[PDB]
């Protein structure tokens, strides 16, 4: 029981696959990924009232 | 296999149907005969207001007294107005909730109401004890039932889901004649007021119109692209209005087989949901799904007038059994007299 | 056997309200009933005066329940709830 | 049986039987069904409450 | 087994209300005074003050099915139901 | 004026002490009005409605109440337990009274 | 037998409707507590704001149906209901 | 034995009515809701506006409801009523 | 042992009023229906006046309900009780 | 604006129609919310606080 370590050795083990299995993952260069984000940021800009005013009707929360 | 020479007789006697309309069909006189002065406009104005409801209307039916109309409303309540005092005679609670159907005996001592609980039930108004009781609790149906409507009072007819226009025998409580050949499910039912011939219109955008005597069905009419809403007889009993979820209305006669005249309009772009003829049958009281209705001429296909009431959508609309003033059943919870 | 109890709201002025409780239907309970100052015809004689809520329990385990599905049905759920 | 897809020659056998009955249906002209209609109308023309009001002791919504 | 249930209304005045719900007949239950006021002064001067909705429990289950109303008690009927 | 009832009256009766009179009510109301000070002595519910007859005793202990029930019930006003009683229910018509 | 319930009326103030209700004696249930006012003010601070009706269950068969009524009793009843 | 209910009477504003009924206590079933105006006008502002009365059902009775008492919690509780 | 009541409030418009009265189930009979007056300007425009108690019972009582919360979630109760 | 609660929300979530909200409150309330009107469309009771 107490030899046994509450199979705190257990823990032990599962915790060694998590970060290899992680070192395991390919990497994108974050330049790649900003670019990504720019482009699909640039590209949704017009739409979405959110960003842009949009006139009284259309606008399904006044009119 | 087989089934090949099976659809191509039923193409080539289709054909056959449309080659026969084609050449029976002729110019229809009504509309080079619009030489009948313009009614101009009708104010029908809105002079009782039905307010005793709160949910939504969902059906409204005059009974044959001409005095009391019943009217369900979404949560499950139907209501017997007398029109004339704006006062319930009664006000009958459901078991069921979104009832979508209310119907008034030619007596008016029954009542019938169903919905999405694919039971019609019917309710005894007139008993010696006083309270309103359910009757019978017609089960059978798999689909929802959409309209309601009597012969008399021991036989209704109840279009529903299934795809099936079953005729209860209301005593014994079963169906008798299983009325069954449409493809998409059956929406709207009109009685003749011959009481031996029916139309229903469906989903698949077809009124096939049936016998009561036997379970066959007569004719089959096909004019609308969209499911139909709602259908009314001609007050003679041989042409019927039907309106669809397009902003078209079209009036067909059975001594024709083929669509007679068609209502429409540029600005109206919302669908039908209730067809009413007039006592003479020269006004078309269609419902829409616009906040306001409007009212065709029914023979020169020109806007009549506008019941310019109501906050949201009507729902069905409803003539006297002497057409002496109309109901919008809508769902603002106010059903409005037009007089 | 639990049971649910269905309930239901109706609506009524005075002149009404008497024949609305007496000719209460088959087995509906009378659950509690408000009165609300009405600002339209000076509260008494409106149609909204009083609200009687109403209910009756059901034997479900008998009976059961309903759960056929319907597509146009489902449309129409869809466009009522809205 | 299922392997002629559940005898659905019945199926087809009553839907162009419905058919065959739709071409029993004898066609009448359009123009005297337009002109019977048309007729009807003027004859209730003048009884119809929705075309001419009838006086405010006639109709039970003024009364 | 379920059991019917009939409700009535009792119209009184403050003064009176005492005396009705203390001689409250054998099997009439109370079920709940409502308060109304006039069309004009609500709070002094009222001819009408409470409902006292009162029911009553059927105990007679099968009550059976046999009943013959007269040939002229349709027309009361009809005539007391306008 | 005797304002009090809510439903249609269909019946009343006088009794012989001119001084209590009975109202019967579709509704399934007998009221037992003091005519000089209009306050109700009783204010008896009915087991059932539609009640068109009302009988005042000619001693004013008893009082009657009948219609559609088919069934004539007899009202003690006078007992020692202050609330009104049935003391019978006379049944045996096939009819309304 | 079904049981039978004989129901009270007990006016109430403001201050004294926590230690009424707090007070009320073994088997009496608490029906409903309705607000008035007199002629002045209606709620708080008047003489007569509050009627709590409450009620008894009379479990046992028999609840004091006869005994013998003597003379008197009858003319001391008719004295008090006039 | 028939059960006793021991009520109360706990008083409260508009806003906080949520929080005390979500919060009722494990054995306290609720009873009643009645409105009173304010001091400043009736059914106005926020000093208080609701009566909760609430009643518990005590099951132990058939245990035993007598105690042993105390001449000066007889004396307290008698100044308690003055 | 007597069952536990679980107790809520929901506030109603007059127009859901009838849709949330009659859309409630498994178990959750209606207790009470109140006024509030609006939470808006009185006399005109009156809208959300409704409060509506309900209460539902738990089935299992015999399992009952036990305490222990998590340990985080205490402070997060401490940040949400004040 | 949205005002059908009494206690303080903790969550909210949009439906794939973007008209619908479910707001869960303190209390155990779930408003089902239609946007476009301020119209409550459900209020479900929550057997849990």
């Amino acid at each position: 029981m107490a030899s046994n370590n509450t199979a705190s050795i257990a823990q032990a083990r599962k915790l060694v696959e998590q970060l290899k299995m992680e070192a395991n993952i390919d990497r994108i260069k974050v330049s790649k990924a900003a670019a990504d984000l720019m482009a699909y940021c640039e590209a949704h800009a017009k739409e979405d009232p959110l960003l842009t005013p949009v006139p009284a009707s259309e606008n399904p929360f006044r009119e | 296999s087989e089934l090949d020479q099976l659809r191509q007789e039923a193409e080539q006697l289709k054909n056959q149907i449309r080659d026969a309309r084609k050449a029976c069909a002729d110019a229809t006189l009504s509309q080079i005969t619009n030489n009948i002065d313009p009614v101009g406009r009708i104010q029908m104005r809105t002079r009782r207001t039905l307010r005793g409801h709160l949910a939504k209307i969902y059906a409204m039916h005059w009974g044959t007294d001409s005095r009391l109309l019943v009217s369900a409303s979404q949560d499950g309540k139907l209501i017997i107005w007398d029109s004339y005092t704006t006062n319930k005679v009664h006000a009958i609670p459901l078991r069921s909730s979104w009832v979508m159907t209310c119907a008034y005996a030619p007596s008016g001592n029954y009542v019938a109401c169903g919905g999405l609980d694919n039971i019609c039930s019917i309710y005894n108004l007139k008993t010696r004890e006083g309270n309103v009781r359910v009757s019978r609790e017609l089960a059978g149906h798999t689909g929802y039932l959409s309209c309601c409507r009597f012969l008399d009072d021991n036989q209704i007819v109840t279009s529903s889901g299934d795809t099936t226009c079953a005729l209860w025998d209301i005593e014994t409580g079963q169906q008798t004649t299983t009325f069954t050949g449409h493809t998409g499910d059956v929406m709207s039912l009109s009685l003749a007021p011959d009481t031996r011939l029916f139309v229903s219109g469906a989903c698949d955008a077809s009124a096939k119109l049936w016998d009561v005597r036997e379970g066959m069905c007569r004719q089959t009419f096909t004019g609308h692209e969209s499911d139909i809403n709602a259908i009314c007889f001609f007050p003679n009993g041989n042409a019927f209005a039907t309106g669809s979820d397009d902003a078209t209305c079209r009036l067909f006669d059975l001594r024709a087989d083929q669509e007679l005249m068609t209502y429409s309009h540029d600005n109206i772009i919302c669908g039908i949901t209730s067809v009413s003829f007039s006592k003479s049958g020269r006004l078309l009281l269609a419902g829409y799904d616009d906040f306001n209705c409007n009212v065709w001429d029914a023979l020169k296909a020109d806007r009549a007038g506008v019941l310019a009431g109501h906050d949201n959508r009507v729902s069905c609309l409803g003539v006297t059994d002497d057409g002496m003033a109309v109901a919008t059943g809508s769902w603002d919870s106010f059903l409005k007299i037009w007089n | 056997v639990p049971v649910k109890h269905v309930y239901r709201v109706l609506q009524c002025q005075e002149e009404e309200l008497t024949q609305m409780v007496s000719t209460m239907s088959d087995g509906w309970k009378f659950e509690q009933l408000v009165s609300i100052g009405s600002s339209y015809n000076y509260g008494n004689e409106d149609q909204a005066e009083f609200l009687c809520v109403v209910s009756k329990e059901l034997h479900n385990t008998p009976y059961g329940t309903a759960s056929e599905p319907s597509e146009k049905a489902k449309i129409l759920q869809e466009r009522g709830s809205r």
